[PDB]
RNA sequence: GUUACAGACUUAAGCAGUGGAGCAUGUUAUUUAAUUCGAUAAUCCACGACUAACCUUACCAUAUUUUGAAUAUUAUAAUAAUUAUAAUUAUUAUAUUACAGGCGUUACAUUGUUGUCUUUAGUUCGUGCUGCAAAGUUUUAGAUUAAGUUCAUAAACGAACAAAACUCCAUAUAUAUAAUUUUAAUUAUAUAUAAUUUUAUAUUAUUUAAUAUAAAGAAAGGAAUUAAGACAAAUCAUAAUGAUCCUUAUAAUAUGGGUAAUAGACGUGCUAUAAUAAAAUGAUAAUAAAAUUAUAUAAAAUAUAUUUAAUUAUAUUUAAUUAA
């Protein structure tokens, strides 16, 4: 495809006026801070 | 005028309902670059006896959007009985077919009278004069790679040559001369832009009439034409040569003009 | 019931009407596609009218024969192979010819028809020029200063009664008539 | 419930909307003029930009816009306002779109050939490839400097390290 | 809807009866009452020759007869040469032979697609209808024959599962 | 038909006048006209298209395919309602339908309807009062379907009283609606003394349930099972002592009783034309 | 002879009696079958472009839902956008539902949001759209008074706001709602209706051109043809599809609690079968060969705590 | 592991096959560093897979990546576009965590979809009525149909999802259009009309229904649609999601290898085992349809295999057309 295509990120930057939600990721941010809360979250990433 | 939205200083003296529409315009255009104005809340608050607004309310809502409307003041209405008062999906697009419809009608009758205005009678350029017909092609929405190919094709019988030349210009064609009909046509797709091939062509066609008048040491009188390619051709079509036996013809067994009295009385003209 | 209703509309509610070919010097056909029939088939009656007043001899409404594109389809996203399913495309197509006019009314025609095109309709042009066998692109100022008289005039406001005008036009109007325009060539 | 406005139909309204490929001479310098113009990034298929909005002047079209190889996200460039904005308008272009100039390349002569190789057979030989490169070259579309270059390479004029730049 | 079969041939028996009432001794009010229940031609060319299209499976066959002494050209060439198999050609008499004439009408077809015996029958066809014009009386039996009806057999198209129209792939049961 | 210049300006506008002009000129007038068939571009109704109308052509402003407006005009910045509302009448209602306590009011006028009885009595002077509310299920090949089952009496507090039972597999207001309405279709004159409590001590089987109902003198209170005591508060009964043996199926209970009252007991009146001798009520007599 | 010659020339109505056709108030236009209204004679271009309209949809779906300061989300429901090629311009469009006069001076979220895709001068949605496909945009929003009216928005209004009316299980007051939505119209009256509508649309015709006749086929002017035949009686009685006769809406998936197993529950309410092309002159036609005209199905899959959920609708529309 | 009737490719005829041979392909088993994973009674086995050289691939060996494909947060710095040498924005770079990512495990957590019962004829709702009631009637005593479609009868009367019908293909007819060089008008394509055919004479059984005969007609098929429930049937390898597990590794890239291994076994096919059947030849080129050709279709012709030349196969080189 064309891969300048519209996104969520810019829907900020065209209509600042208008606070948008991307559903999606709300969600998925809403499912880490669940695995947070339980103990199942990401281990932290090794660095070396 | 059209650019009044964007000057708020000068209405004043409008009715309300025209400085409301203002407001609104105002509003639309620049969305996320809105900024108050004091002449535009003046003209707010005169407009404020047309819609039952309190004078206070209205500049708390100018200086507040939403948040002053809910500060001001609810139930789930999405499953409410039908009141019988908005047409379906369907039924939307129906309407809308129809509307498009009418505007065509439209349009047929009061815009394409106006277009007959710009009407030229034809002014045909003589086949003995332009012999060469140079087609292009053009997709209209599109951008298609085959926008660019031109094709020039002559009758060679048309073009200004003695019989010698002639013939040596048909050699020199090839495939691209049929001799079923006396046509000789090319195309070429080679360069970029369409004007750009129908040149080359030009120029080809140009060259091939200079080899054809040539005769200087080159004549090809003892080179019979090939029509191989023709015939493959042919064989790669159908035909439909034969036809009734004109000796099989029987005008005799035709049937006569059989006499109607009444239309006989009727034409008097 | 006393309302005179004129010719126009009168013309619009009955079939469109054609004006007979003098000559037939094919001066351009216009090729229809489209996946259905019901907007396409009114988009050629809608061509043949304006080419009525335009004067354009239109032929009408040809039916090239439809095209088929099928593909078929095991319905199952896993196995059940046995079960499948069929797809099919036609591409419907008709052919309108314009038979005697002068080019520009030609172009205006078409620019007239791209403008009220129709959803679900493409559309292809093929025009044809009967050019003389020799040419010349060696006097070259004086031809291109022609061809930009020749556009002005075609492009002049007659009377300014709030008729449809176009800004990107006007632009390139502008650019026509200027001299560094003019100079490109030499 | 209103009257119909009439506004009235005019070649002017027309003109955009004229075949790109079109016969006529008068016709293809408006075509050209029109490419042009959306060439410059003229607001053509869209509301142009004047000095009413100030911060959201936003355009697509950048140097690269629907292409992947330049690696960036989305890029959000100012547009000029209609006053202050360039056409490109270049030459080689007009010569190609209004006239119908081609370049065809040249033809390698033997003395060039003959300059680097010594015998005679061999040079030949190098000639005729140059002329079998030359016909499928024009025959192709690719770049007036770089469709020269490959040319350039496949007689041996230059060698084959030109083209990996 | 409570309308039903044995009602409405009462109502039928009942307004016949009525009906067959000799017309010299029936009543107006009869009448009244009753009321409530009641309710292009091909020729020869200019020529004097009738044209005729037939068709069958993929062929199309269009056949001009004529009245001239019976000679037969099948697609600009002699019958015996385009049609090999004397099936074909006794088919295509066949129209010819149910009526006495034979030998009677000259008779020019020109076919176009299909098969060879597909052909000839979209030919006798043709031929069947062309006569019909000549005598419509014979009409009636030149259906009776066989040869005035279309024979609609189409060639089945291949179903996806199935190998071809019908022939399945073979099935297992362990 | 080709009209004068005069008379299209007196019915046509001034814009359009030039362009019929136009028409006019183009179009001879020997014209032949044809219909086509295979496709109709004009509507199936007359209309000269001179006026735009609201709801069947294209709103002006509003952005839409065929606009014929620049990308920056667009007049229409409130989003709120609805821009094409529908045109002439307001609704789009079919012949015979009409626009949206209630329940007992739509229960009386179905009576009305079905059997002719008075819905004003129905909706005020009768009080119902459900009895038993199981949910009931049965196995089907789909499998287990439950079916809310109501018994709901219902009565005029003057000795008129009915039982009911009704049920749907939808939610039980519907079950209890049903119950509603068997119970007015069987509304049933019960006799009793003084207005107030029944004649004799009665003693009656319905199936299971034995009762047992003596009366009452009055200002005793209803002393009873607690169907029982739901039927007389609706039945006008204010005074009965009685007592329940074998089943005590509320349902059967609820039967039973009314079945006594309506057939165990003997009004005093009809006792003394039997016999054909005087049956006096002493208490009465004496003026208590 | 001559004038039945002339009325058989001339014989057109609109379809529905029992000479006539289905009228474009009729029958849908089976290019609206098809949400991407194009054909392109090179097919990769094509393809291109309906891969440029489908990520637009996800695009808008993104924009449909808004925020108020962390307090309000007023989630609009759009329908499927339908983008209409025409050679000059494509118009992308969609239907959407929204749930005294004190907001004539602020503008709403929803305002604000449907101003932004074709009023904001140079910032629009539009605008931006344009340079994707290299022709002027129009997105066109069509408000939607009821959730019940588009299949589609029915179905996805469901699965994103009233989750918690069928999450556990489908309560009985909601359940009540969705069943009485329509006020169970008899269709087969209506049909019935419709259909001697058009006969006496036709009759009316025919009388007309009888009175007109008291080798060319022209009749009369067209004032006397059209006598009786109006804007304000014919079209809106002829307007096929008005009425949601029948519809059914399924839930199915992992809603119920206590449960491991799913939950497949239907309603069902009115019917499916049309009578208007039972006993009449109308037939009945196949959206992509296969969904009955009147007939829109649809539905939308919203996740849930326990997993994957979706809900069909299925409306009838007379 | 039950009665009884009715049904059809069920059986019976019949025609051609499989089962033997060799090969192809899928499966099994075993092998292998890896032979990726799933499908595996009917309802797996040229199935997922409409093409496994690399890639695709998921598997294996050896190498090497570690905020990685995203979104957001916090900072430094650089370039470009716009304005009237500063600023606003957009991007990029380096980092910074939350994470990203997972063809890993569970279709016995799900979605959607599909298979089989199934084009089978079943599957239910209002009002009335029966039963204390759960329920029943309607939804069947007969019969008939392909059929819960229908007439006979019946405490029933109507109404829905199925059935039928509308739908598509094909057919016949009519109208329109095609300057009969894009021609095939013997056509193509829009719009209609047409039949689930009708009528009458007789012969059997009871006004009708089957057979026969006749006269009227072009009138004779195929496709899609496969309900409810069930099989915890198939799919987490189209895709998505719940839970769970991996986070310098179960994530990511390259080079090669593998998926094509071979004792026996099992399906599907292909080619065969010669004269009611195989091979040479057949240029005024015997007779088709359907479909593809701007990520192309490749004509004629020259050259070699080949002493004539044709055939067949390559090469040489692109005529024509992006297409009635
Ligand atoms: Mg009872
Ligand atoms: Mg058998
Ligand atoms: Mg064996
Ligand atoms: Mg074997
Ligand atoms: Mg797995
Ligand atoms: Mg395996
Ligand atoms: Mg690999
Ligand atoms: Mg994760
Ligand atoms: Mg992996
Ligand atoms: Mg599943
Ligand atoms: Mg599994
Ligand atoms: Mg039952
Ligand atoms: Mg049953
Ligand atoms: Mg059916
Ligand atoms: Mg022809
Ligand atoms: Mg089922
Ligand atoms: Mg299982
Ligand atoms: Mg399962
Ligand atoms: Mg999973
Ligand atoms: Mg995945
Ligand atoms: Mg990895
Ligand atoms: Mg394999
Ligand atoms: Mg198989
Ligand atoms: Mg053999
Ligand atoms: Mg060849």
């Amino acid at each position: 495809g064309n891969p300048d295509i519209l996104k969520f990120r810019h829907l900020k930057t065209l209509y600042p006026d208008i606070e948008f939600v991307d559903l999606e990721e709300q969600y998925r941010l809403s499912m880490v801070e669940a695995k947070k809360r339980r103990g199942k979250g990401a281990p932290k990433k090794m660095k070396k | 005028s059209a650019d009044l939205y964007m000057h708020p200083e000068k209405w004043k003296g409008l009715p309300p309902q025209r400085i409301l529409e203002l407001y609104w315009e105002r509003m639309a255009r620049l969305g996320s670059e809105y900024k108050p104005n004091k002449d535009e809340l003046n003209a707010l608050l005169t407009t404020s006896e047309y819609s039952n607004v309190p004078v206070n309310d209205i500049k708390k809502l100018y200086h507040r959007g939403e948040q002053g409307a809910i500060d001001i003041k609810n139930r789930d209405n999405s499953l409410r009985p039908f009141m019988f008062d908005e047409l379906p999906s369907q039924a939307q697009e129906l309407v809308a077919q129809h509307r498009e419809q009418r505007f065509y009608n439209r349009l047929a009758a009061y815009e394409l009278p106006l277009l007959a205005q710009y009407r030229q009678e034809y002014k045909r350029p003589s086949p003995e004069s332009h012999p060469v017909t140079y087609r292009y092609t053009s997709y209209v929405g599109e951008e298609h790679p085959n926008s660019r190919k031109v094709v020039l094709s002559v009758k060679t019988k048309e073009l200004g040559l003695e019989e010698k030349s002639l013939h040596k210009f048909r050699i020199l064609a090839r495939s691209r001369y049929d001799h079923t009909t006396d046509i000789f046509k090319m195309s070429s797709d080679k360069f970029e832009h369409a004007s750009q091939n129908a040149r080359y062509l030009h120029d080809i066609l140009q060259r091939l009439l200079a080899e054809s008048k040539d005769l200087t040491e080159d004549d090809f009188s003892d080179v019979p034409l090939d029509t191989r390619h023709t015939i493959a051709k042919s064989l790669r079509k159908k035909k439909r040569d034969y036809e009734f036996p004109e000796h099989w013809k029987r005008p005799e067994d035709a049937p006569k003009k059989k006499f109607d009295i009444v239309d006989q009385l009727l034409s008097t003209l | 019931s006393t309302r005179p209703y004129p010719v126009n509309v009168e013309a619009v509610y009955y079939a469109p009407l054609k004006l007979p070919i003098k000559y037939g010097d094919l001066v351009a056909d216009i090729q229809l596609r489209s996946y259905d029939n019901e907007n396409l088939d009114f988009y050629s009656d809608f061509i043949l009218r304006t080419g009525y007043y335009l004067g354009i001899p239109l032929t009408g409404p040809k039916p090239l024969p439809t095209r088929r594109e099928r593909w078929t389809v095991i319905k199952s996203p896993f196995v059940h192979a046995k079960s499948k399913e069929n797809f099919e495309r036609h591409t419907h197509k008709r052919l309108i010819r314009a038979w005697d006019t002068n080019p520009e009314v030609l172009q205006m025609l078409i620019a007239y028809i791209t403008k009220h095109s129709m959803a679900g309709v493409g559309m292809k042009c093929n025009f044809f020029q009967r050019s003389e066998i020799s040419l010349d692109l060696g006097s070259d100022a004086n031809g291109l200063e022609k061809s930009l008289s020749n556009i002005d005039e075609l492009y002049s406001l007659r009377n300014d009664d709030k008729a449809q005008t176009s800004a990107v036009g006007q632009k390139v109007l502008e650019l026509l008539d200027s001299p560094d325009f003019k100079k490109h060539l030499e | 419930s209103s009257e119909y406005v009439l506004e009235e139909p005019t070649p002017l309204s027309l003109l955009e909307y004229t075949p790109q490929v079109f016969p006529t001479k008068e016709s293809r310098l408006v075509n050209f003029t029109l490419d042009s113009l959306k060439k410059s990034n003229y607001p053509i298929y869209r509301s142009p930009n004047l000095g009413i909005l100030k911060v959201h002047d936003f355009t697509l079209n950048t140097p690269n816009f629907g292409k992947y190889t330049p690696g960036s996200s989305l890029i959000f460039a100012k547009e000029p306002q209609l006053q202050n904005l360039l056409i490109e308008e270049d030459p080689e272009d007009f010569h190609r779109q209004v006239t119908g100039e081609y370049q065809l390349l040249k033809p390698y002569v033997k003395k060039d050939f003959e300059k680097l190789t010594k015998s005679k057979d061999t040079v030949s030989k190098l000639v005729q490839n140059s002329q079998v490169v030359r016909l499928s070259l024009q025959s192709v579309v690719m770049g007036s400097e770089e469709k020269k270059l490959v040319y350039d390479v496949c007689s041996g004029m230059k060698p084959i390290s030109e083209l990996q730049q | 809807t409570k309308l039903k079969p044995t009602q409405y041939t009462q109502l039928l028996y009942m307004l016949n009866k009525l009906h067959n009432i000799d017309p010299q001794l029936t009543n107006d009010e009869i009448t009244s009452e009753l009321s409530q229940y009641y309710k292009k031609i091909k020729t020869l060319d200019e020529f004097g020759r009738s044209i005729a299209v037939g068709k069958r499976k993929s062929s199309t066959a269009k056949v001009f007869v004529v009245r001239g002494t019976g000679e037969i050209l099948v697609n600009g060439r002699q019958l015996n040469d385009y049609f090999l198999k004397m099936k074909d050609r006794e088919s295509i008499m066949y129209p010819l032979q149910v009526i006495e004439s034979v030998g009677k009408y000259n008779i020019f077809a020109t076919t176009s697609g299909g098969g060879p015996t597909g052909q000839a029958e979209s030919i006798m066809h043709a031929i069947a209808k062309a006569l019909v014009v000549f005598n419509p009386l014979l009409k009636s039996r030149l259906h009776k024959a066989g040869v005035l009806t279309r024979d609609y057999r189409h060639v089945e198209r291949k179903k996806p599962g199935k190998k071809k129209a019908r022939k399945m792939p073979t099935w297992v049961k362990r | 038909q080709h009209y004068d210049e005069s008379l299209l300006s007196r019915y046509y506008p001034e814009s359009l006048l030039k362009s019929i002009k136009l028409a006019q000129q183009t179009i001879p007038e020997d014209t032949k006209f044809r219909v086509s068939r295979n496709v109709e571009f004009a509507p199936p109704y007359l209309d000269d298209f001179t006026k735009i109308h609201p709801f069947w052509d294209y709103k002006p402003g509003m952005p839409h395919l065929h606009a014929q407006e620049e990308n920056n005009n667009f007049s229409i910045f409130r989003w709120d309602q609805v821009q094409q509302p529908l045109p002439g009448e307001g609704n789009i209602l079919p012949p015979g339908v009409s626009l949206p306590k209630s329940k007992s009011a739509d229960v009386a006028a179905g009576l009305h309807k079905q059997t002719g009885v008075d819905p004003d009595y129905i909706t005020r002077k009768l009080t119902m009062k459900p009895l038993v509310m199981k949910r009931v299920s049965n196995q089907t090949g789909k499998g287990k379907i439950a079916s809310f089952y109501a018994l709901v009496v219902v009565g005029d507090k003057n000795g008129m009283v009915g039982l009911g039972e009704g049920k749907s597999r939808e939610e039980m207001s519907k079950a209890i609606f049903k119950a509603h309405w068997d119970a007015v279709r069987n509304l049933k004159e019960i006799p009793r003394y003084e207005n107030r409590t029944i004649y004799g001590d009665i003693d009656f089987r319905y199936h299971g349930v034995k009762l047992h109902l003596r009366s009452a003198k009055p200002g005793f209170g209803l002393r009873v099972n607690h169907v029982i005591f739901e039927i007389c508060e609706c039945a006008g009964i204010k005074d009965l002592s009685g007592k329940v043996y074998k089943s005590r199926n509320d349902m059967n209970i609820a039967k039973g009783t009314i079945e006594a009252f309506t057939k165990a007991q003997k009004t005093l009146d009809e006792v003394a034309l039997g016999r054909g001798k005087k049956l006096v009520d002493v208490r009465k007599v004496y003026y208590s | 002879n001559n004038m039945k010659r002339m009325l058989n020339n001339n014989n057109m109505n609109p379809a529905g009696a029992n000479g006539n056709i289905n009228n474009k108030l009729q029958h849908l236009n089976n290019m609206n079958n098809w949400n991407t209204q194009i054909y392109n004679y090179n097919k990769n271009m094509e393809i291109m472009n309906t891969m440029n309209d489908k990520l637009i949809n996800k695009l808008l779906y993104k924009m449909m839902t808004l925020k108020l300061n962390n307090m309000n989300i007023n989630k609009i429901i759009m329908s499927k956008t339908i983008n209409q090629h025409s050679l000059n311009k494509l118009n992308i469009k969609f239907y959407y539902y929204n749930n005294n006069n004190n907001n004539n001076y602020y503008m709403n979220m929803m305002n604000k949001l449907m101003n932004i895709m074709n009023n904001n001068m140079n910032n629009n949605l539009c605008n931006i759209l344009s340079y994707y496909y290299k022709k002027k945009v129009t997105i066109e929003p069509i408000k939607l008074s009821y959730i019940y009216l588009n299949s589609d928005i029915f179905s996805k209004y469901i699965s994103l706001n009233d989750m918690d009316k069928y999450n556990n299980g489908i309560l009985t007051n909601y359940q009540r709602m969705l069943n009485n939505i329509m006020p169970k119209l008899n269709d087969h009256n209506i049909s019935m209706n419709y259909i001697n509508n058009i006969n006496n649309i036709n009759n009316n015709k025919y009388n007309n051109m009888i009175n007109l006749l008291n080798n060319n086929n022209y009749i009369g002017n067209i004032n006397n043809i059209y006598n009786n035949m109006t804007i304000d009686n014919i079209p809106m009685d002829i307007l096929m599809y008005k009425y949601l006769v029948g519809w059914s809406i399924k839930f199915k998936g992992r809603l119920s609690n206590n449960n491991g197993r799913t939950s497949t529950t239907n309603l069902l309410n009115g019917t499916f079968n049309n009578k208007k092309y039972l006993w009449s002159n109308i037939n009945n036609n196949y959206k992509l060969n296969y969904i009955p005209s009147n007939h829109n199905l649809y539905n939308n899959s919203n996740i849930n705590k326990n997993g994957k959920y979706n809900i069909k609708v299925k409306l009838n529309f007379i």
